[PDB]
RNA sequence: AUUUGGACAAACUUGGUCAUUUAGAGGAACUAAAAGAAGGUUUCCGUAGGUGAACCUGCGGAAGGAUCAUUAAA
């Protein structure tokens, strides 16, 4: 349990998102705005 | 030929062969025929399913969106401000 | 307010999905074209263009060769039939 | 005074193909397949949708100047099925009606002397 | 619904043509009832 | 309400389309290995169906 | 006229349980606080919820079938337990579910799966679920490293939470008899959750467990895998197929697991491998 | 499946107008068999008009049955593969290009009971046409004969294989595929085989099954007008 | 020289828009290389003016809102501009666009022209980029003005642009790709202001509300989708088309929208509720085009059967009866 | 390029002031409310797998699994 600590605690310093990262379930396949308004309301 | 029920969905046709429209009917008149209705019936299986679900107020319907909503079919939804004010 | 009833007028292709020609008579006037298993006799009088009549065989079989006479009397025309 | 096509039609399970061309088969005269003949898939193998598709070749063929065809009619063959289906008897039906002369009549479907694996696996297929 | 697991005597031909063209077996037990029961009476 | 030839290995089925497609169904699953007396079930809903229709 | 709406997500077209001992075991080895929400999956007629509704605080119960709806509303009007529960009616797996302390499911055994880790991602996991898979799946869950039915389930749920086994139940103890055989058992989420990223953990796995009696070297062979890495490593640099290959033996033999089975692999052994591959800059996902 | 109910697909957004008819620019050509065949005339094809009409005529294969071509139905099993090779004033001079059976007829010799010999010999003609051959022989039961089938012990099979080959090569080598050709149609070769191998063991519907033309020489039109048995224009005013 | 000439059919109609100094003129994108400009019929129109510019059938069409310029994407991978010549009534090249590697499938013009003529020109391509091109201010010789170099390019999506749309301040665009997703762009710089992925099939249409910060987007799904472009989030999802959905129009305003499906059938919703109101049924055939004029008073419908229906909202005129 | 001053002036933040829709909980009015059945599934062996598993799948094998009709020829 104490390594399981240690190893876990290390990972945080690489860490990051997997958002672009491709998944390994791929392995098988292989004026203003509203200026319109304004020009009928007056 | 025997008198029957009423063709037209805005009229009342008795047995005793006399139509009523709705239109022509005084406020007091449509009253009584509605209370005469009323003593007629009184003495007169995924159904009954159903409305045992409608009965209970502790019902929430998941349709396929996954959004919430109730038997009837209108979705299912304290302040301090509200409260004291 | 709310937009919701509309009234529409509608605008069919006159000579289309027929490999035969369309003819038109002597003057000028008259123009019949071919539009699949149905004709339509169009006047060509400038201001007043209408279908004068639309022949439909309801056989289903298009229209292979289609004339009218010089004088604008008679249409003939030939179907796949 | 009798020309002559040939008229390829290819009864699948799931549509007919009916197809004309020349003697070389190098130039097609007119393509026309069940599916574009019917509303819903599962009618495109039906007989009548072959016997619509056989018809409106038969047309354009008498336009062409085609008066004969030779009929090689085949089935899906391969590791698959190898008699032509009932849409491809209907469309050779449709074709005899038709008014085209039918000069000769032979079954092309491919045969393997040897084949790969069938699709279903070793429990079967087509349930 | 019984289902005949015999042969059947017409021919393809046969059951289309009947198509073309409650009971009378059942109808006809119906008249032997009423024969019996006549007679016994 | 078809008629089927049994040639050794070969299977001919002889009828209307629809029934041809209901005959070959029911071969099929013989033939992948379902026991003759669940296929003679299965027959009767579909033969019920045919004079209701 | 509700006929409307609910034929609208219903059609309106299950082996029901026995045995009285198997329905009480559950509750009691459930050990509900008098303090705590419960969600129960698979109320069936209600032999069990009743159960629960006494000894719990709240319950909320989600059902599949309308009319096994109704026979569970039916058996709890005009009672002093009818204020404390709540029937979702419908599939539950869409829906945002509550908070909730303890889980106690007759689950239908198509979605056994999905609900493990439905239960393992609810953000506030519930401290313990009493859950009825089918003996097959219910012991891979169960298996420990090293034993044959060890698998990617088996690694993955095991980081999330840690399973015991209860009790078996027979087929005979349902009817109609189901021709498989079924198993009680007690699911336990870690809490504070172990800091492992989902996506990370399942992207090894994935891997190495496309055989998991061959060795992690032969995992990492393929081309479509390689692909994949090589397609990562790219992207890690962004914010070359011949130095991944370098990284990956690299790695496998520095850890000395390129000649290990997944399947006689622990937890620790995964971590290592893991923490060596961000070293060299290979993230799976 | 042309509904309105099909799903709208992706590619069904820019398609191109019928504009033209293309048989508008189609041409008509007609196809001419060489002189050992008893009818000359095999039909006609289409091509594009020149804008050149020739290049796609040439390499053009037609197959047709030889009862067209002799004008007798004892040939009705039997088909010739032609090639145009020369175009004179609408008229595609053909060349021999191969010959097979017909599908039917080889499931109608195939049986049950017998045994089904089969050879193949690549040879070349005398005009270096490169050719390959395929025999098809059947066993057959005597007169008097009892026993239900008409097995051949494998030592006559290799017997009548090696009499086979050692008669298709003598016949190909020692001629010019004009010539082959003329021996095709009489179906003397299979007479040819039978007499050899009648010491042997009796046999069936020996056919030459198919001939295939795997190499070609130079083409010489020379020697293709001949086999066929120039034209001056006429003034345009 | 032709005296005139007489339109048996216009074939498969893609795009259509109303211009003309009048706006009683209809232009054409079929699957033709001719620019076809038809008028409005009186409420048979058998007349039609054939500009033959391009070399391939045209995939989409756009024109200012005077209706004295339009924009013409073909399948020949360029752009032309057109304008209006008073003198002779018609429309004359006026600029081409020539660098795109495939077909242009979408042009956008602006909706601002405060200069006397429109200033820029946004399309987009099957190579998957979107170009901003200059247009050159008119100029004397009456000369055909052809550009090679563009503002920006910017690699957009990953399968084919369907549509293009350019909001009404002329601050950003939206591109609508059947890679499922619809993104919005900055069409000063053409930065990516955010991307809307919710169909699950890809889209037909994006079109902007032309009041509100609203967008609307058509989809193979069967379905429309109304997006906040301050949150960049969907407001409604609109259901009831038993076919994919190709074009959709906001019409009164923000009240409401209209859409075309491939049934033929022609929807108008309520953008509050997202409840279908009305159904038009005068189609046999799918709708690529759907125009309206003065906010919805006036809509235009063209089959692929070459069919076209004129809506005339007549709401008032059935209230006094 | 860049600087001073003078008007035009988009766009932003803010407290107000106008007009329009609009969410829950109350209070209190008016009107309407003429109906009346049953129904998918051969049994295994060796081996290898499984995360919408009340069971699925790949490979080779077994019957310990219900044979009708035509058929020598001429
Ligand atoms: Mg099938
Ligand atoms: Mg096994
Ligand atoms: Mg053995």
């Amino acid at each position: 349990r104490e390594e399981r600590k240690t190893i876990i605690g290390k990972l945080q310093d690489y860490k990051i998102d997997t958002s672009l990262l491709t998944s390994s379930k791929r392995l098988g396949e292989g004026k203003k705005y509203n200026w319109r308004q304004r020009v009928e309301m007056e | 030929y025997n008198v029957g029920k009423a063709e037209k969905d805005g009229e009342i046709r008795l047995k005793n062969g006399v139509a009523m429209s709705k239109e022509e009917l005084t406020r007091e008149d449509k009253n009584r025929l509605r209370r005469a209705l009323k003593r007629k019936r009184s003495k007169a299986k995924r159904n009954d399913v159903v409305d045992t679900l409608s009965k209970a107020k502790n019902i929430t319907v998941i349709n396929q969106k996954g959004e919430k909503k109730d038997v009837s079919g209108k979705t299912k939804k304290p302040d301090s401000t509200n409260i004291k004010l | 307010d709310l937009k919701t009833s509309y009234k529409g007028i509608s605008l069919n292709p006159i000579y289309a999905g027929s490999s035969a020609v369309a003819t038109v008579s002597e003057n000028g006037k008259i123009l019949a074209t071919p539009v699949l298993d149905e004709i339509n006799i169009i006047d060509l009088t400038p201001g007043s263009r209408k279908i004068l009549h639309k022949i439909s065989n309801e056989d289903e079989q298009e229209i292979t060769a289609l004339k009218l006479t010089p004088d604008g009397q008679y249409l003939t025309y030939v179907s796949q039939a | 005074s009798q020309v002559f096509g040939v008229a390829r039609i290819y009864a699948s399970f799931n549509d007919t193909f009916v197809h004309v061309t020349d003697l070389s088969g190098k130039e097609t005269i007119a393509r026309v397949t069940g599916g574009m003949k019917v509303k819903a898939d599962r009618d495109e193998s039906s007989p009548y949708a072959a016997m619509l598709a056989a018809q409106d070749v038969a047309a354009k063929c008498k336009e062409v100047g085609i008066t004969a065809v030779h009929v090689k009619i085949r089935a899906t063959g391969g590791t698959r099925t190898k008699t032509p289906g009932p849409g491809g008897q209907a469309a050779l039906r449709a074709l005899a009606r038709s008014g085209l002369r039918i000069g000769r009549i032979e079954d092309v479907t491919p045969v393997p002397s040897d084949s790969t694996r069938k699709k279903g696996g070793r429990r079967g297929r087509r349930l | 619904f019984e289902l005949s697991d015999v042969k059947s005597s017409k021919s393809l031909a046969e059951i289309y043509e009947d198509d073309y063209t409650l009971s009378e077996e059942l109808q006809k037990a119906h008249s032997e009832i009423s024969e019996l029961y006549a007679n016994l009476v | 309400r078809t008629r089927i030839v049994l040639a050794d290995s070969k299977i001919h089925i002889l009828g209307g389309f629809t029934h041809i497609r209901m005959a070959r169904e029911s071969v099929v699953s013989l033939i992948l290995g379902s026991p003759p007396g669940k296929v003679y079930g299965n027959l009767r809903t579909v033969a019920s169906r045919l004079k209701e229709r | 006229s509700a006929e409307k709406h609910l034929s609208s997500v219903f059609k309106f077209n299950q082996h029901i349980l026995k045995n009285p001992l198997v329905a009480q075991g559950i509750v009691d080895k459930a050990q509900i606080r008098p303090s705590d929400v419960v969600l129960e999956v698979g109320p069936g007629t209600g032999n069990l919820t009743v159960r629960i509704l006494e000894q719990a605080k709240n319950v909320v119960a989600v059902e599949m079938d309308p009319r096994m709806a109704a026979e569970l509303t039916k058996r709890v009007r005009g009672t002093p337990v009818e204020k404390k529960l709540e029937i979702m009616l419908g599939d539950f797996m869409k829906t945002e579910l509550p908070y909730f302390d303890i889980c106690i499911s007759n689950t239908p055994y198509q979605i056994s799966s999905p609900l493990v880790f439905k239960l393992i991602n609810q953000p506030r996991p519930p401290r313990v679920s009493i859950l009825m898979f089918q003996r097959e799946f219910a012991l891979r869950l169960l298996a420990r490293p090293g034993d044959s039915l060890y698998c990617r389930l088996s690694a993955n749920v095991q980081m999330w939470a840690n399973v015991t086994h209860i009790m078996k139940v027979g087929k005979n103890n349902f009817r109609p008899p189901p021709q498989v055989e079924s198993s009680v058992v007690r699911l336990e989420i870690k809490n504070p959750r172990p800091q492992v990223d989902y996506n990370e953990w399942d992207g090894l796995l994935r891997i190495v467990f496309v055989r998991k009696n061959r060795t992690i070297s032969a995992g990492f062979k393929s081309t479509t895998v390689m692909d994949i890495l090589e397609k990562n490593y790219k992207t890690f640099l962004a914010m070359m197929h011949d130095v991944v290959k370098e990284k990956i033996d690299t790695v496998l033999k520095e850890t000395d697991l390129g000649d290990k089975r997944a399947g006689k692999c622990d937890q620790n052994d995964f971590l290592r491998l893991l923490y060596a591959f961000h070293q060299v800059g290979i993230h799976f996902s | 499946a042309v509904g309105k109910n099909k799903r709208l697909s992706k590619g069904k957004k820019g398609q191109k107008k019928r504009v033209v008819d293309p048989f508008t620019r189609k041409e008509w050509f007609d196809i001419k068999a060489p002189s050992t065949f008893e009818n000359r005339n095999v039909g006609k094809t289409l091509v594009n008009k020149s804008t050149s009409a020739s290049d796609a005529l040439k390499g053009r294969v037609v197959e047709v049955c030889l009862a067209d071509l002799q004008g007798s139905e004892d040939h009705s099993f039997r088909k010739i593969k032609l090639r145009v090779d020369e175009v004179q004033g609408k008229n595609l001079l053909t060349n021999f290009h191969g010959m097979d059976f017909t599908t039917d007829k080889l499931r109608s010799m195939v049986r049950k009971w017998q045994t089904l010999i089969e050879a193949n010999v690549t040879v070349k003609t005398s005009d270096d046409y490169v050719l390959r051959i395929f025999a098809i022989a059947f066993t057959r039961k005597q007169a008097n004969q009892v026993k239900r089938h008409s097995y051949a012990q494998s030592s006559h099979i290799r017997a009548i294989r090696k009499v086979i080959s050692e008669i298709l090569t003598k016949e190909v080598q020692g001629s010019t595929l004009a010539q082959l050709t003329s021996k095709l149609i009489p179906e003397v070769i299979n007479k040819e085989i039978e007499n050899a191998t009648k010491d042997i063991f009796p046999l069936q519907n020996i056919h030459v099954r198919k001939v295939k033309l795997l190499k070609q020489p130079k083409f010489d039109v020379g020697a293709l007008m001949a086999l066929h048995g120039e034209e001056k224009g006429k003034k345009v005013t | 020289q032709v005296t005139s000439s007489i339109a048996g059919n216009h074939g498969i109609i893609a795009d259509m828009r109303y211009v003309g100094p009048e706006l009683n003129k209809l232009a054409l994108a079929t699957n033709s290389p001719s620019l076809r400009i038809i008028p409005v019929p009186d409420l048979l129109p058998l007349d039609v003016e054939i500009y033959e510019g391009h070399e391939d059938l045209l995939n989409s069409l756009d024109a200012t809102e005077d209706g004295l310029w339009i924009a013409t994407a073909s399948k020949d991978n360029t752009a032309i501009v057109w304008r209006y010549n008073e003198n002779s009534c018609k429309f004359d090249i006026y600029a081409k666009y020539i660098g795109h590697s495939a077909a242009v499938t979408a042009v956008g013009l602006p909706n601002i022209v405060s200069k006397g003529y429109p200033e820029f020109l946004l399309t987009a391509s099957n190579d998957l980029t979107i170009k901003k091109w200059i247009i050159p201010k008119p100029t004397a010789s009456m000369d055909v003005q052809i550009i090679k170099v563009s503002e920006y390019t910017r690699h957009a999506h990953e399968k084919d642009i369907n549509a293009l749309s350019v909001s009404p301040n002329d601050s950003i665009f939206a591109t609508a790709s059947y890679d499922k997703t619809c993104k919005i762009w900055n069409l000063e710089n053409g930065e990516l202001e955010a991307t809307l992925a919710n169909h699950k099939r890809g889209l037909w249409d994006v079109s902007f509300c032309q009041y509100d910060k609203l967008l609307a987007t058509s989809s193979g799904d069967k379905t429309v989708k109304i997006w906040s472009l301050d949150t960049f989030s969907v407001m409604k999802t609109l259901e009831g088309h038993t076919n994919a959905v190709q074009r959709c129009s906001f019409i009164n305003k923000q009240k409401q929208l209209i859409s075309c499906g491939a049934d033929g059938l022609i929807k108008i919703w309520d953008c509050s509720s997202g409840e279908c109101l009305k159904t038009l049924d005068g189609h046999n055939n799918r709708l690529w085009a759907l125009s309206t004029m003065n906010d919805g008073d006036m809509i235009v419908s063209a089959d692929a059967d070459g069919v076209f229906q004129f809506w005339k909202d007549c709401t008032e005129q059935e209230i006094e009866e």
